[PDB]
RNA sequence: GGGGGGAUGUCCGGGUCGCCCUGGGCACCUCUCCCGGCAGCCUUCGCGGGCAGCCGUAGUCCCGGUUCAUACGUCGCCGC
């Protein structure tokens, strides 16, 4: 009879949050969530979502693809990996996991 | 002195003093430990002061007596203090019999 | 977001139940007083000023 | 002094007031005094109460007399308790110190009493 | 749970018309978890239904409509009774949990039970000791109190069991606040039984001895603040208050110079206790200063040990370093002091032998 | 200890590289030619410049674009920028919190502060104003990285834990937004030891952007977040916090006493510090307006509400919902009703420089509550949903009873007791049964007076056991209470439990991957909004 | 004069630039004088303040190897004593001064001293 | 009286203290005393201390003015806290009523007062 | 702080009278584990667990007996 909804905010991670190519958007990684924000009137244009699930596991990193812009390298706590595109959602569904022990960090 | 007790310092502000000073702010509290608008931050400023500056009551005489006259008001605030409250029941008794 | 540099507020302490109010400080704030005699002392029956 | 604190009560005066009060004759006047007038005090001396709290000791022993004489005028008198209570919390304010001020007395007086000793010591040394 | 336990209770109707006391008891003894035997403390009693609790209550009570109802006893002589007693379920609230249906249009019911009650229990036990555990089990009201202190009263005024309980009636009507205790106060007594209860009052002052010379509390003075000024002018309107007064007044001049001096004491207790520590650690030979003399040093002041460890910037911690203690033992020594060394100091054993002078 | 660092490359040859440590001593180190000093058995010495302004842990160190500028920002609230051609500093110094990460865009133009109370700002340089913000809900967090300045062993190490639930309410006349109560930052509220929450946020619901902020109690966010000792210094905290049936009017509490290792100087016999603290408590009640720009404006602000021979603390308060009335419980023993008025001191009413009245609230009404003491207690509140009734849940150990006073006379209409097993936790009142939680949990219903649903909590831990709380729907009868699944640490399960009002059965169990700090409920219309530690809302609704 | 000594080296990449390394009060009243040397294997430089201390510091390996306050206190004793008469005796600038002791320490083994 | 004070401390007499003690002359018996039987003496006041409290008004008198003279000799004699310690908390029991019985005064004495003001009446009635 | 011991100095009945001891009073050094804190190394995502542990007191080759503090934007005069 009652229905709970999705999770929506979230606490900033340590992550550094990242800026877009020419300054306009700015990508910030929370904890299970990824949004990218419009700079000049403060407005999160897109919310990816991202699922966690294991108790305490945390996105560990997160940069942009230095190959090509508009693709983001994030890496949770237990190794999975995404290789998702802001301005869209393409990738939150296929993670990829790296068969580690446990993942202190990633930089690409 | 309200904010220095929030910020935790007024051991830090009263521990470097002179014997002037220090005579002083004994001073200040003696004449100011009679308002019980602010008697909680004059007595807190009256601990401190005691617990810091005990050792020279006999090295000089001149803050002697103002140790000594901080007790005469402190021996004369507590029987204001005692009657305030004497009358604080006897202006209980009339509110009982009100009703 | 700099906040803005604050010096301390004073305290807005409790006053008593009997408060000089704004009409108590206006007519005590008529301030100036010149004491003007009579002549011979003679009592002041009236003084009056135009509409 | 009756006709006197009478005048000041119920024309709102100060200086007569403070010319009779700020000295027996305190029960004689109290005795001699009117009810809503003793109201009325009361109301003024809780004004002093709060303004100036440094001799309590003639203004609290007016204040008790005045409810023994003229508290039961004051209980058929009934509309006015706002005259009792402004008072009777400006009192509780003025028990406060008495939680810990007793116990300052304590650790100064022996300041005071080595000294008196040193003191008693020195006419003999 | 509902529909069993109403087939539970209609079985005890059966049995309450059947009229099988015994059986009903042994029915309520396998509830409560014939012999009826206790056990021997207060606390330790099973947790109950408070269904189970209010139709024993229902079952024992009574009522009278009337406009203003009477409970009584149509079980005088249960140990139900006094299970229910010893554990404290004879309540105003369980009692009108108890009594829902006649009363809903009697007024004043918190007046009429707690007025009520004791009269009952006090008829059906003339020694009291039921009132006594009643007193020590059940959570009361001020009328409830008051109602049991007169009833002590009337009873004295085998010689222990009455005063335990009338003392812990006073400690509980002194935890009652001041409002209902006054009005019920001067509801239930009469001003000449006032007058008795203040001697009973003085009595307790005067035998814990608060005059009576020394080299030949809370409780008493909030009961006698209540009892005075539930009585008033209206019953007085002599001697007897000169006396009384007088009493009081040297029993506050007592406490006023005792808190003096119990300032006084305790800080030359925790001074001769720092004094403690400090003189053995002389003794070992940490050399601080120390005093030797009989009188007081001014600031009653001590040089404690010094801690091993510091504060950095900005607020961490080290464990201090033996060169900087060295320092500070340096510092804390004096201008003139005799320091003798032994040949076990030579050896490397023992330590030395100090004398600083007295600053 | 490496907090942090940065590094900036001396070029599409890669000639050198120059590094900047930020050591948690609160150090910052340059390393200026390590390629070249490394290249080279046997090696020439190195050197690094020390840079040394914070006193904490520094937490982010940044190299500026062109390589002039050193900027780092650190626990002391203040973004420095090192000058580094020549020897100065020059720094933005109040920022709201603890700098928690920082970045430069491409061009050099931009600087991007994440900062710990949920935030981030784009700044222009040289114009140093936000020209981007963003904030969250600033809850207390959990955080899973710990600390970067917990690792040198502080005179109070900050730890990852949540003390007390949050003081959160969900305002009418604007559903959508929820007030709260944050400190200045996660780390410098947790720190010091105890919660110091003296602020509050509005925060909207639809969409969940931290609209506004505004300070309850004193706080210095121009003076030093430190005292010269080392310790952090602690705000005082607003522990109780609710809302109107206006939606115009507030009341807020606010405790705060001074540490136990300041008094040291206060005992005297058998007096402790803790002993000292709780005499020397401070607590004040403040009433404010709520103007419809999200305004917070004080009217009134009693410094002694529940007074004895000390000071006594506040145990409660709640809101008339028909008229505007807050009753206040605490440790006295009386129940205090508050109403407001006209400031009119001799017929001559008092205004706004505007025009408008200005209103005070007071004392209407004084009730004394009945005590059973057999042989250190609480107390909780409630007002009915059709108001003319209160009930009072006064609080000893496991002897605890609830009193039911009219509102319109201060006679008492009912008091009931047996009620708890132990120390009462808090109580609400549905459409005409009581729910209260004390280490069990029991709905009663008072127009038939018998308890309807009982239930026996599992035995858990004195933090689960104060973190356990409930809210009620009110529009439909609902209620629902939050538990931590069985001293507090990070990875932690919890479930809350919608119930209905007349059965035994949950009709909603769920888990939860995280510990819930907040339950409210919306009023406009049916459902609960929830507030997880890993900071997180979401809202349950039925249908 | 902040009684405060700095460490200046060259920056690496550009030329003649340079800025402050490190800093710290070795002294304890304000330093007003210094002079370096180089030779023999020993690299020192040699500050003396207003404190009577000189400090000593090695230049070469300077944060490698901890300074050095030598004693302000004169090198020769310039303390005697006629131990028949108990006297012990000092000197300075143009005055003796003579202390006797009058008394063992056996007898002391606190207000008479 | 300070060999009779000494006699009776270090013989653990009674009844010479009580000849010595039940009634200046006690400052000089506190200046010629000795010192470990200070601490002995006032172990013997806390038992008459808790034994019957009536007459505070000499032995309080007496322990000031040993706390004063002697209270540092039981500073180097620091093995006797307890004798300190089983007073100090005897006094703790002391302050007790002053929480209340106050309350207690103010409520009585208006009924003694207004006797008072009957009974001022009285003479010219 | 406790429990216990091994050994240091002491008076009161003392003992053939000596090594000391029992009964009372005791202050110190040494060992022993439990108490409060810190650290390291493995297992776990964490919660926790395991291992050999140090500190709870004193004076150094020299010496951390250090390092550390919160900006601009505009000043002045008078009134309510």
């Amino acid at each position: 009879s009652w229905k709970v909804s999705k999770p929506m905010g979230g606490r900033m991670s340590d992550i550094d949050p990242i800026f877009s190519q020419d300054e306009r958007h700015l990508i910030i990684t929370y904890n299970t969530s990824i949004q990218v924000y419009s700079t000049e009137d403060s407005l999160l244009v897109r919310r990816i979502a991202l699922p966690l699930t294991p108790s305490a596991t945390h996105i560990v990193s997160s940069a942009l693809s230095k190959s090509n812009p508009d693709y983001l390298w994030v890496a949770c706590s237990d190794g999975r990996i995404w290789h998702i595109n802001w301005t869209s959602g393409e990738g939150v569904d296929t993670p990829s996991t790296i068969d580690t022990k446990k993942l202190l960090d990633m930089a690409v | 002195l309200t904010a220095l007790r929030h910020r935790s310092a007024l051991r830090e502000a009263l521990q470097g003093r002179d014997e002037l000073s220090v005579i002083n702010i004994l001073r200040w509290a003696g004449k100011y430990v009679a308002d019980p608008r602010y008697r909680s931050i004059c007595v807190d400023v009256a601990f401190h002061l005691i617990d810091l500056y005990a050792e020279h009551v006999g090295g000089s005489a001149e803050l002697a007596t103002q140790f000594q006259q901080l007790l005469a008001k402190v021996n004369r605030e507590v029987e204001k203090a005692e009657l305030a409250i004497v009358t604080g029941g006897m202006v209980e008794s009339l509110m009982m019999s009100v009703e | 977001m700099a906040a803005e540099v604050v010096p301390l507020p004073q305290l807005k302490l409790p006053s008593g139940p009997s408060p000089i109010t704004a009409e108590q400080r206006y007519w005590r704030s008529f301030k100036k007083q010149k004491s003007h005699t009579s002549t011979a002392n003679w009592p002041i029956s009236h003084i009056s000023f135009p509409a | 002094l009756g006709t006197v604190l009478n005048q000041a009560l119920r024309t709102d005066d100060s200086d007569l007031l403070e010319s009779c009060l700020q000295t027996l004759i305190i029960q004689n006047t109290i005795n001699r005094m009117d009810s809503s007038l003793a109201g009325t005090l009361l109301s003024k001396l809780a004004a002093r109460m709060h303004r100036r709290p440094g001799r309590a000791f003639g203004l609290m022993r007016w204040i008790q007399w005045t409810l023994v004489a003229h508290g039961g005028a004051l209980v058929t008198q009934p509309d006015l308790i706002n005259r009792l209570t402004e008072l009777s919390r400006v009192l509780e304010e003025r028990s406060r110190g008495l939680s810990s001020l007793l116990a300052l007395k304590g650790k100064l007086d022996m300041l005071d009493a080595q000294l008196k000793y040193r003191k008693a010591l020195k006419m003999a040394g | 749970s509902w529909s069993e336990w109403q087939n539970k209770a209609m079985q005890a109707d059966e049995l309450l018309q059947n009229n099988d006391i015994q059986s009903w008891e042994e029915l309520m003894a396998e509830v409560f978890k014939p012999e009826w035997e206790w056990p021997s403390s207060r606390s330790d009693y099973a947790r109950v239904d408070r269904r189970w609790v209010v139709y024993a209550i229902n079952k024992v009570f009574g009522w009278e409509g009337q406009n203003t109802g009477r409970l009584t006893c149509r079980l005088p002589e249960s140990s139900v009774l006094i299970y229910l007693v010893d554990a404290g379920h004879l309540s105003t609230s369980n009692v009108k949990s108890a009594f829902k249906d006649d009363v809903r249009e009697v007024d004043k019911v918190e007046e009429l039970i707690g007025e009520q009650l004791p009269i009952i229990l006090a008829e059906v036990d003339p020694t009291m000791e039921l009132l006594v555990g009643y007193l020590s089990g059940t959570q009361l009201g001020s009328s409830e109190l008051v109602s049991s202190i007169k009833l002590l009263l009337c009873s004295l005024g085998l010689d222990e069991h009455r005063t335990r309980g009338l003392g812990i009636a006073f400690s509980k009507l002194a935890a009652c606040p001041a409002a209902e205790t006054v009005k019920s106060l001067r509801r239930l007594f009469k001003p000449d039984e006032v007058l008795v209860l203040l001697n009973v009052l003085r009595a307790e002052l005067i035998k814990d001895g608060w005059t009576t010379r020394y080299l030949d509390i809370q409780l008493i003075a909030d009961l006698m603040s209540r009892c005075i000024d539930a009585v008033g002018l209206s019953g007085w309107m002599a001697n007897f208050f000169s006396q009384f007064q007088a009493e009081i007044s040297v029993a506050l001049e007592g406490v006023m110079e005792a808190v003096r001096l119990k300032g006084v004491i305790a800080e030359a207790a925790n001074y001769a206790k720092r004094a403690r520590r400090a003189l053995a650690d002389s003794a070992k030979g940490k050399a601080m200063t120390v005093h030797m003399s009989a009188e007081l040093p001014l600031g009653l002041k001590t040089d404690n040990k010094i801690s091993t460890e510091r504060v950095r910037s900005g607020g961490e911690i080290v464990a201090r370093s033996s060169r900087q203690i060295g320092h500070f033992i340096s510092k804390r020594r004096g201008i003139y002091s005799i320091h003798r060394i032994s040949e076990e100091m030579l050896l490397g054993a023992a330590g030395p032998t100090v004398v600083q002078e007295a600053r | 200890i490496i907090s942090t660092f940065d590094i900036r490359p001396i070029i599409a040859e890669l000639q050198d590289i120059d590094v900047a440590v930020g050591g948690a001593r609160g150090a910052i180190y340059v390393y200026s030619n390590l390629l070249a000093h490394l290249h080279t058995l046997r090696v020439g010495t190195i050197q690094p410049r020390k840079y040394h302004w914070h006193r904490r842990a520094v937490h982010s160190v940044k190299w500026s674009g062109d390589g002039n500028y050193l900027i780092s920002g650190g626990y002391e609230t203040v973004l420095v920028l090192w000058q580094l051609d020549t020897g100065r500093v020059d720094f933005l110094p109040h920022l709201s919190a603890a700098i928690e990460n920082i970045v430069v865009s491409p061009k050099g133009s931009a600087y991007a502060l994440h900062l710990d109370d949920n935030s981030a700002m784009v700044l222009s340089t040289a114009e140093m104003k936000p020209s981007m913000y963003v904030s969250g809900i600033q809850s207390l967090v959990l955080g899973d990285r710990p600390s970067k300045d917990a690792l040198v062993r502080r005179v109070w190490r900050p730890i990852d834990e949540i003390a007390s639930p949050l003081v959160a309410t969900i305002s009418p006349q604007n559903p959508s937004h929820m007030f709260l109560c944050v400190g200045n930052g996660q780390q410098a509220t947790v720190g010091g030891g105890a919660t110091s929450t003296p602020l509050v946020q509005v925060f909207d619901i639809s969409s969940f952007q931290g609209v506004a902020k505004q300070a309850i109690a004193r706080t210095n966010p121009t003076d030093v977040n430190i005292t010269s000792e080392g310790v952090p210094i602690i705000e005082p905290t607003a522990t109780k916090l609710a809302f109107s049936h206006d939606g115009k009017w507030l009341a807020s509490i606010d405790e705060w006493q001074p540490p136990e290792r300041d008094t040291e100087a206060y005992l005297t016999g058998s007096k402790t510090q803790s002993d000292a603290c709780k005499e020397r408590r401070e607590i004040y009640l403040k009433f404010w307006e709520v103007g419809a720009d999200q305004s917070l404006e004080l009217v009134t602000r009693i410094n002694d509400a529940h007074y004895t021979k000390q000071t006594e603390s506040i145990f409660d308060l709640a809101s008339d919902p028909t008229s505007a009335r807050f009753a206040t419980i605490g440790n006295d023993g009386m129940v205090r009703f508050w109403s407001p008025k006209l400031r009119k001191r001799d017929g001559l009413m008092a205004t706004r420089p505007d025009g408008q009245p200005l209103r005070s609230w007071s004392c209407s009404r004084v009730v004394p509550l009945p005590v059973h003491e057999r042989q250190p207690y609480s107390g909780a509140i409630t007002f009915s949903e059709d108001g003319s009734i209160l009930f009072a849940a006064f609080g000893p150990p496991s002897g605890a009873l609830v009193v039911a006073i009219d509102t319109q006379t201060g006679t008492v209409r009912d008091v009931v007791s047996g009620m708890f097993k132990g120390d009462i936790r808090a109580m609400k009142s549905l459409s005409s049964c009581l729910i209260m939680l004390s280490d069990d949990l029991v709905v009663y219903d008072i127009v038939s007076d018998e308890m309807l649903a009982s239930y026996t909590l599992k035995e858990t831990s004195e933090a689960a056991k104060k973190l356990t709380q409930l809210a009620v729907n009110h529009q439909s009868r609902s209620f629902a209470l939050a538990a931590p699944i069985p001293k507090l640490k990070r990875g932690t399960k919890s479930e809350l439990l919608i119930f209905n009002i007349e059965d035994e059965e949950p009709k909603l169990v769920k888990t939860f991957s995280q510990v819930i700090i907040s339950v409210c409920a919306v009023p406009s219309s049916s459902g609960f909004v929830v507030v997880d530690s890993a900071a997180q809302v979401w809202s349950i609704t039925e249908g | 004069m902040d009684r405060r000594t700095a460490v200046y080296e060259p920056m690496a990449g550009q030329s003649g630039r340079w800025s402050k390394v490190f800093h710290r009060r070795y002294h304890q009243h304000d330093v007003k004088a210094m002079a370096s040397f180089e030779g023999k294997g020993m690299s020192v430089v040699v500050s003396g303040g207003s404190d009577a201390s000189p400090i000593v510091l090695p230049l070469r390996a300077l944060g490698k190897e901890f300074h050095r306050t030598l004693p302000h206190l004169p090198q020769h004793p310039t303390v005697l004593s006629a131990p028949k008469a108990r006297y012990i005796l000092s000197w300075w600038e143009n005055e003796i001064r003579i202390w006797h002791l009058l008394n063992s320490a056996q007898q002391f083994l606190p207000l008479n001293l």
